[PDB]
């Protein structure tokens, strides 16, 4: 039994883990309550990945749920699947981040983390084989941007030979909390840098243009982002929570996907956009999976090139014509990934389809391209660092412009390294 | 790492802590210099007037001299 601990940190981790567990409590046929009513015992093959097996055959997800403010996770226990959750892995705190990464980091989530860690370790105790962790939140907030990281510091001390992995969304001025959010996303992505062996890019700017120019939504909510979050989500989880012929597991991903520890930040990818009724070709789901407005990360993949890209189809459909259209994709636009490592395309099957979609696919790619997204936060950053701007909110929390300057230059090495392997 | 932590979230401490004691004793220069200054005034006030008892009480005695004369 290759078991994962999930934590979710913060409104946007909160938010998106409850819809997270949600859509795949659906798929493997998990009630609210928790209780098993599906039909295929592929459903429960490896349903002890996510869901640790109770008393009276009942499924309670091994979810760890943090937050410094009680109101998201309020929320999530009035939810719709509110009470599949432990009540011990309620983990909150009361005054909350205040969308500060000291705060999270620093000052309130020193606080709480020990509290935390007890959770995690009584779920990892009682792990036959635990391959990981795997953490949702946001990088522009306080509480799953500072005290996540700080969380993922702490984990990685006391399970060093464990995989670390996020899924963490990137801020951005179109859908933007507070001015303060490219520091908080800068300070973050240094410690995935050092932290994390993958690291999920989901990009608020991405999200909102698919909701807005795909989809055609005049005004999206978050639930709508939220949306193609649990698409993704659901996606790139596909091979660990259903039976193949890969065995598939974290660390293999990695050792696959990372041909250099800091280059770890994948771009995700889904097809097809939904917010019907036509069932989906082979491939037109092989062209919208590469298509650049299918990516959720905001990067463009032509403005780079693909290091190591896993795309999984889902869906009963001829594995003979799959790879036909993978080979295609990469014997057309070659250009497009290094040919210094010979077969960098992984290709996997599931028979599931999720739910409302005859036919889907989910694109995993590690582009270089995908510097385009630090530089972006790089730039916020710079142009409020320059004039020390909103950084009394910092100092009175402790820290000193010294740590923004090395997470400024940690931001601008890591696209160094990024530009360097696009030649 | 942990020892930065420490640090951080001591210094966040010692600064709070020096902002409420520049504060207190702020206020207590202030309060304390503000009474001498009021007092020091309305003693020089009382100066002049308990001066000008003293030149009244001359005056009379200028009267007393020469009405005996
Ligand atoms: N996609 C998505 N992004 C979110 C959601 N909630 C907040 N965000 C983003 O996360 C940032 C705010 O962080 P937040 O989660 O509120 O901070 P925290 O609760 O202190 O950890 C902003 O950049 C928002 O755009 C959500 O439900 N979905
Ligand atoms: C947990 O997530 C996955 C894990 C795996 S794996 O365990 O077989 O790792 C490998 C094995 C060989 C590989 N070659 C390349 C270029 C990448 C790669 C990854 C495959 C996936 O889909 C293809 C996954 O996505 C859901
Ligand atoms: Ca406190
Ligand atoms: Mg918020």
């Amino acid at each position: 039994m290759r078991e994962i601990v999930h934590i979710q940190a913060g409104q946007c981790g909160n938010q998106i883990g409850a819809k997270f567990w949600e859509v795949i409590s659906d798929e493997h046929g998990i009630d609210p309550t928790g209780s098993y009513h599906g039909d295929s015992d592929l459903q429960l093959e490896r349903i002890n990945v996510y869901y640790n097996e109770a008393t009276g055959n009942k499924y309670v997800p091994r979810a760890i749920l943090v937050d410094l403010e009680p109101g998201t996770m309020d929320s999530v226990r009035s939810g719709p699947f509110g009470q599949i959750f432990r009540p011990d892995n309620f983990v909150f705190g009361q005054s909350g981040a205040g969308n500060n990464w000291a705060k999270g980091h620093y000052t309130e989530g020193a606080e709480l983390v020990d509290s935390v860690l007890d959770v995690v370790r009584k779920e990892s105790e009682s792990c036959d084989c635990l391959q990981g962790f795997q953490l949702t939140h946001s990088l522009g907030g306080g509480t799953g941007s500072g005290m996540g990281t700080l969380l993922i510091s702490k984990i990685r001390e006391e399970y060093p030979d464990r995989i670390m992995n996020t899924f963490s969304v990137m801020p951005s001025p179109k859908v933007s909390d507070t001015v303060v959010e490219p520091y908080n996303a800068t300070l973050s992505v240094h410690q995935l840098v050092e932290n994390t062996d993958e690291t999920y890019c989901i990009d608020n700017e991405a999200l909102y243009d698919i909701c807005f120019r795909t989809l055609k939504l005049t005004t999206p909510t978050y639930g709508d982002l939220n949306h193609l979050v649990s698409a993704t989500m659901s996606g790139v989880t596909t091979c660990l929570r259903f039976p193949g012929q890969l065995n598939a597991d974290l660390r293999k991903l990695a050792v696959n996907m990372v041909p250099f520890p800091r280059l770890h930040f994948f771009m995700p990818g889904f097809a097809p956009l939904t917010s019907q009724y036509r069932a989906l070709t082979v491939p037109e789901l092989t062209q919208q999976m590469f298509d650049s407005k299918n990516m959720m990360a905001a990067c463009d993949p032509r403005h780079g090139r693909y290091l190591t890209v896993a795309a999984i189809f889902r869906g009963r459909m001829s594995m003979k014509e799959v790879d036909e259209q993978m080979l295609n994709v990469q014997n057309k636009n070659s250009s497009y990934f290094v040919e210094w490592i010979p077969n960098n395309v992984k290709t996997a099957v599931c028979d599931i389809p999720p739910r409302g979609l005859k036919m889907s696919a989910t694109f995993i790619g590690n582009s270089t391209a995908i510097q385009e997204l630090f530089k972006r936060i790089s730039e916020q950053f710079t142009a409020m660092f320059r004039r020390k701007a909103f950084l009394h909110w910092y100092t009175g929390e402790g820290m000193d412009e010294m740590e923004f300057t090395e997470a400024e230059s940690n931001m601008n090495d890591l696209v160094s390294e990024y530009q360097q392997y696009q030649d | 790492k942990r020892e930065h932590e420490r640090e951080v979230i001591q210094k966040a401490i010692e600064e709070n802590n020096n902002f409420i004691k520049m504060a207190k004793e702020k206020l207590a220069q202030k309060m304390e210099s503000n009474k001498e200054n009021r007092e020091a005034h309305l003693a020089a006030m009382l100066e002049r007037l308990q001066e000008k008892d003293k030149h009244a009480e001359e005056v009379r005695k200028n009267k007393e001299l020469k009405e005996e004369a």
